């Protein structure tokens, strides 16, 4: 009578026999490859067993959060632009947490062994978890902070702006729409291996250099899960490895996975990092080098070199782009600040230097345009001045990318710069690289988005604002500002003075 | 170092002065609730709600989205990440639901890990009490290692029966929920083989291996149409609520109660079995949970949609006779292991009273809901022909 | 009145589904749409900001008409049209599995999206469809993806090129 | 205000700069392990020692104490706070035991905390899956209202006999272990007034009222002896250790153990009940709890004493022989329930079987301990001769 | 069949009935005063929900500071 | 080894325990935790604060959540002999 029981290894043991085999046994999913009946996982999970390592993380996540940090009034003493950057930062990733749900639940559909399907139902429930995380830093700034408005309505204002689409496109549609392989390969091979895993903690960083002390607290309970997210990832090369669809299309999806996330990622992380903080933790350019470079595209790659796995072709371009990217986009972001629903400011004088320190040549370029948009009364309510106006002026024509959503003024940007434009069947298509060319003309059908410009063409500017509710609770102020001080915010009557008309500017083409 | 190199901006005098200065007054807005603008189901709105409603992105094309436009990046052929393709209901708002338990993961994670631990507690006191010795040996090597076991394999295909609707819910609060009632099958299905290791610990010569039970599921008379049935709800429907609602509204409700609470539940005690009802106990507990579930979105949101009342309850009545007969098939089956019993262990009388507890619950829980005639009499008495 | 989620296109839309009062003008009507709406193939983009939204309301009537007008075996068996669905699925998937090339694949596949997605096709079906179809266009897809020229690809999808920067 | 007016030493930019410069470069003593200098029990020093392990305190005087001097306010009459007058039992070190389980007031709470709320689950699934219809009319409403009930202050008798200790325990590890000892026994007195409240509210007539379970209890014939030693061991022995030695490894390792176990959880089954069991369950578990530190204070550490070993035997074994007839007595009164059960519910082989599966148990687990040479036969006769 | 349970109170109602009277059912400790056997309490506790409203405390304490103040 | 323990143990270790049962009570309950213990919690965790412990207020908030029903037994002891005339 020695008080003994059981634990989840021990159940474990047999879970692999759980599933038996019957004619309609399949997955309902389209794919072009075969996971071995056989694949198994790295951890000896069980549903309970599960829920109490979890639960044990969330005691010691939420304790911090109601108890220490709220005395600690940790909610309002942060930079105001670094409670910005946590409306885009924690609400944008939110989607990635929640497709990353329904993309577990493909894969775990996909896998035909118990033991590969059980690894991706413990990611589906990580994934609800991290929605559930990612939905509570906002709803704690809202509650505790300096400004509630966008972290407190994220999910309807995010509509209204153009890098909102974008992330639908790495972070949503990217993990469910296509062949499982390609979504896993989009999630886990690259998305979380690549920037999720290395980014969640570099926002740590920038967090905690700025005062905030509550997204440390949540995603660093978040980072604790990802080492099981990696392995489904990487087991889901084994598990396709001996199939000689592999070697035909492996690299192919692989390679397209990669351009995906890097192309709106690259310029995005690396904008909100350097331009929605006060103190910088590390240039954008260094960090993207030891992520996509050192660490995954040579390290984490090379391992499964042994199952087909190549270093994605299209690295080299990926890199040729990066270095400017993040600073083409910023002008473009606080050019359009009306449509966003966070607050923007102008880099400041010891932030210029930090800037050209880093990137030579920064001044010149972006610098000088900042600098001039601030002449022109940018900050200014009564200025009647919205940056946009000066792209207009000086025939700079911001565009939108068919397939990855990620704006580009091709004339004015350092990095990339080469337009492409089609016309398809009564209708016209504009590209900024290769790779989404290639994309878009062998799979027309997958890329049908509708961009900001054709579905706002001949729409007044706080018109859109207003319907998609870009208001403060007082019904005046917009959510969105130019500048991160306490007075002189911008009211809808400001930018309707204005009297600014969006135009699809892909229209002037004959 | 005692400090460290890492300067925070909370702590940091230098950081943090730079920090309050720059602060304004007092807060830009004084809406400080996060999804202010969520219809609360009750009379404040909650934080499930809060934490859940809105968080998937659907465009107003798919049932209360808010969002706009087309998805970014749509499958190979054009169909898009989510759409109303994929379910033959239909509803004025696909985010009207709630689960009236209000579970979002961190609850959800919470309830179970205290059951793991209350489990593990209990099994050390079940052992170090040598309860195992009151247990009739044929009921535990036969009934409760083959065929209790062999039902395993039957709450497992329920739990992959949920798999699409994972991947295909048209919301957040219906995505959570489905997962939630799928994750509690799974747990289910390896409580069934925790007792078997438990039994294999504590008794010499009790085979904890899966071979057994397998067979039993796989080849034998007895589950042969419960798996039938499973095997179709599981991957002959890709339509994401047909799925759920089979399970739960119609196989599970009737065929899932009745084995596990007036088969085992109501018998495992007559042989000294203590252990088997305190992991039914779970198993019922989450059946209940699911039900409510299942109740408001079926028959609150849906069967009761202002504009697809009509359209969902005729939907759900054709599934409802669709999935009756194999559940059928599977309860008359599964009469034959009645005979497998001592002799003297229960009559036909008593099998008959718990077969029309089981189909008057049914009808009472989820046939009357929806209008769908049910016969009880009618019901039993195709169950009954499969008793030896 | 325009706007973006409410305006007079989606309202005039709404106007013309609600004298749809038969399965049959309906069940047509939703066809027509998708083909003169979606799709890279759309005959025209007129309607691209309010296409999607507008095709739901139509599928909405399209499937409560079915519903009463069919009976159970026929609602889950049978399309909008009359067809048996099961011969329409393994008609098309043979098509499918006889095409030559990507450019034959993607033709069938994409049709057999406008012409029988639900309320047009049960869904069981169609979704079954859209297992193995797609299947088999992204193996033909897939294949030397990158080995023909940017120039040579323009040429074959058969776009033209309005605008060239480098 | 939106920072308040409190200026806080850690975030405040003036205050920090002042607390930062005032510390040194590095700890100014590197043992950084509060309770160092306790001896471990295992391998390494826990948690539970550190937090525990010398709270009290003792002077050398009092055997492990590490104090010196006596007491600065003692009683009228000049009686110590606390002394070795207080027990009969003597020890090298007081400090000695330690509670298997590791149980300081958090891991206590936590599982208690978690229990309730499993609890409150259980209660809520058994009626919504109206479970109780299986349940026998005249075993509810008779043996479980009345003698289940009864037994309540019987559990409610042994917690107060704690009382006592509570004051005059000589460590703070069995002040703990004492302390948790008897919570959990008024726990599952306060248990056994759930279910009957449980079942108020799903059965019309039922009464929760203790009016009828206590009438039994006072002036009742099946716990008159159980009463009466309940009383004795409660408020005639003035002696701590005497007091929880002879009520956990004596009088509930007998009587106890037999009406929880061989009795209402060998029978309720039986009825058509799974909710009494589901308590019994807790009773048991809490059970086995005990007895692991029980087991370790009287054997492992006063039992086997390096120098008091065979003058605590002695002490024990005088002990058990002193409340071992007592509660033969509580056993005889409680064997005339039986007569009362509906004929062929148990026959008097199953009584016997019962009878030394709890008297063996007793006598491996305690008796056997502190050499206290028992005749098995001779007991069970001696209580079996109680059969009305 | 609707779901149902119990709370403290419920039980704690009858908790002054727990005691009975008898020969020694007095106090062991030397005393001037005699405390009513009549005496209420003024919080209605039973001992398992008197653990959940002390874990729920400990659970933010210990959260805090094994994780955010050690950080 | 200090003297300053000393005077400790005798108002929270000997006067708590050692005495007529009622003066124990009033040592603890009605002087020693409604008197002085009651406000000493808060007023330590605000010296704490001041000086850049915030280890302190945490436990010590805690700590202070579970006074009230202690005051309430203080306060119940003198209500149960109130009407012993031994009381007077
Ligand atoms: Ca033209
Ligand atoms: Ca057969
Ligand atoms: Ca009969
Ligand atoms: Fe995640
Ligand atoms: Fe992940
Ligand atoms: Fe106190």
């Amino acid at each position: 009578r020695a008080p003994t029981s059981v634990n989840a290894q021990e159940v474990h043991r047999w879970l692999q026999s759980f599933n038996w085999d019957f004619k309609n046994n399949r997955t309902k999913y389209a794919t072009k490859y075969k996971m071995a009946n056989e694949t198994k996982e790295q951890f000896k999970l069980i549903a309970k067993e599960y829920a109490r390592m979890e639960a044990v993380k969330d005691e010691r996540q939420f304790g911090s959060l109601q108890d220490a940090l709220t005395r600690l009034n940790a909610g309002v003493r942060v930079h105001p632009k670094w409670n910005e950057t946590m409306k885009v930062v924690s609400n944008f990733l939110e989607v990635g947490e929640y497709n990353a749900i329904a993309a577990t639940g493909m894969l775990w559909d996909s896998a035909q062994a118990a033991e590969q399907k059980n690894g991706y139902l413990a990611q589906v429930l990580d994934e609800i978890r991290h929605t559930h995380q990612c939905a509570y830093v906002n709803y704690y700034f809202a509650k505790n902070g300096q400004d509630p408005a966008g972290h407190n309505d994220a999910r309807r204002t995010r509509t209204i702006g153009p890098l909102w689409k974008g992330m639908k496109r790495v972070f949503s549609d990217g993990f469910i729409s296509g062949d499982a392989v390609e979504c896993s390969l989009n999630l886990q091979l690259v998305g979380e291996a690549c920037f999720t895993n290395p980014l969640i903690v570099a926002v740590t960083e920038w967090a905690a250099a700025n005062g905030d002390e509550i997204t440390p607290t949540v995603f660093l309970s978040i980072e604790t899960d990802e080492l099981r997210h990696m392995a489904n990832g990487y087991q889901t090369v084994v598990s396709i490895a001996n199939d000689p669809a592999s070697a035909k299309y492996l690299n192919t999806d692989l390679n397209n996975a990669f351009w995906t996330q890097q192309k709106y990622f690259t310029p995005v992380l690396g904008m909100l990092f350097e331009y929605g903080s006060k103190f910088k933790v590390e240039p954008w350019v260094k960090t993207w080098d030891r992520w996509v470079y050192e660490d995954w595209g040579g390290i984490w790659i090379g391992r499964l070199g042994k199952y087909g796995v190549e270093s994605p072709r299209s690295l080299k371009d990926a890199k040729q782009d990066a270095y400017w990217a993040h600073h083409d986009l910023y002008l473009l972001a606080y050019a359009l600040w009306p449509t966003g629903f966070f607050r923007l400011a102008l880099p400041d004088q010891e932030e210029m230097e930090w800037f050209e320190a880093n990137y030579p040549g920064w001044y010149d370029h972006y610098g000088k345009i900042y600098e001039e948009w601030r002449a022109r009364g940018c900050e200014d309510p009564s200025s009647g001045f919205i940056p946009l106006m000066w792209f207009i002026e000086n025939n700079h024509p911001i565009y939108i990318d068919r397939v990855s959503q990620v704006p580009f003024c091709p004339s004015l940007a350092k990095g990339a710069s080469t337009l492409r434009v089609h016309e398809y069947n009564g209708e016209m298509h504009t590209f900024s690289d290769q790779w989404g060319e290639r994309m878009w003309l062998a799979e027309p059908e997958r890329y049908e988005c509708q961009n900001i410009f054709e579905q706002y063409e001949g729409r007044e500017l706080s018109e859109v604002i207003a319907e998609l509710h870009g208001l403060r609770s007082d019904g005046k102020t917009l959510i969105a500002q130019p500048h991160v001080r306490g007075d002189k915010l911008w009211t809808l009557d400001d930018i309707k003075r204005l009297n600014c008309v969006f135009k699809n500017p892909v229209k002037a083409f004959n | 170092s005692m400090l460290g190199e890492r300067r925070r901006g909370l702590t940091d005098p230098e950081m943090a002065a730079v920090i309050l200065k720059a602060l304004p007054e007092a807060p830009l807005d004084g809406n400080n609730k996060m999804g202010y603008f969520v219809t609360p189901r009750w009379k404040r709105l909650t934080e499930y709600e809060a934490l859940t409603v809105y968080a998937q992105p659907n465009a107003d094309w798919i049932a209360g989205g808010l969002d706009w436009g087309d998805w970014t990046q749509k499958f190979h052929g054009g169909r898009p990440s989510w759409g109303n393709e994929t379910t033959e209901l239909r509803t004025v708002d696909w985010f009207k639901h709630r689960d009236p338990l209000r579970r979002w993961h961190a609850p959800y994670v919470k309830d179970k890990a205290e059951e793991w631990r209350y489990t593990d507690r209990f099994l050390q006191g079940y052992s170090a009490d040598g309860q195992i010795r009151a247990m009739n040996p044929t009921w535990r090597d036969e009934f409760i290692n083959r065929y209790w076991g062999a039902f395993l394999f039957n709450e497992y295909g329920l739990f992959n029966a949920h798999s699409q609707g994972a991947r295909e819910a048209l919301s957040d609060v219906t995505r959570v929920s489905l997962a939630f009632w799928g994750f509690d099958k799974i747990d289910i299905a390896q409580m069934i083989q925790l007792e078997r290791g438990f039994l294999a610990k504590i008794v010499p010569g009790f085979d904890e291996s899966t071979a057994v039970p397998k067979a039993e599921w796989t080849n034998g008379e007895v589950y042969k149409s419960a798996r039938l049935a499973v095997e179709g709800l599981w991957q002959e429907v890709f339509d994401w609520n047909e799925s759920a609602f089979s399970v739960h509204a119609v196989y599970d409700a009737l065929f899932g109660q009745f084995v596990r609470r007036e088969f085992f539940q109501r018998l495992a005690p007559r042989f000294g079995d203590n252990l088997t009802p305190f992991f039914i106990n779970q198993a019922q507990t989450y059946f209940q949970i699911a039900k409510q579930g299942v109740q408001d979105l079926y028959y609150n949101c849906l069967g009761d949609d202002p504009e697809f009342s009509d359209y969902n309850r005729t939907v759900m009545r054709n599934w409802t006779g669709k999935w009756l007969e194999p559940t059928i098939a599977a309860l008359r089956d599964f009469m034959g292991l009645f005979a497998k019993l001592p002799a003297g262990t229960t009559d036909k009388e008593e099998i008959t009273a718990s077969l029309y507890r089981v189909v008057d619950d049914w009808i009472e829980d989820y046939a009357s809901r929806i209008d769908f005639k049910a016969d009880r009499d009618q019901i039993v008495k195709a169950v009954l022909a499969g008793l030896k | 009145k325009l706007g973006i989620h409410s305006n007079d296109t989606r309202d005039a839309w709404v106007n013309k589904i609600a004298q749809l009062n038969t399965l049959e003008k309906a069940a047509e009507m939703l066809k027509q749409f998708r083909m003169d709406h979606t799709t890279p193939f759309r005959n025209s983009y007129e309607l691209d900001n309010d296409y999607l939204w507008i095709e739901a309301k139509l599928e909405e009537k399209v499937a409560v008409l079915k519903a009463r007008a069919f009976n159970e075996v026929d609602f889950r068996h049978k399309t909008a049209f009359g067809e048996d669905a099961k011969s329409v699925l393994d008609g098309t998937v043979a098509k499918m599995n006889a095409a030559k090339d990507k450019w034959e694949a993607e033709k069938i596949h994409i049709g057999f999206r406008q012409a029988y997605k639900p309320p047009i096709m049960p869904v069981n079906y169609f979704l079954d469809g859209e297992r193995q179809l797609g299947t088999r266009l992204m193996e033909l897809r897939n294949l030397n993806y990158y080995d023909t020229p940017l120039e040579e690809l323009r040429k074959q999808r058969g776009v033209r090129v309005v605008h060239l920067q480098s």
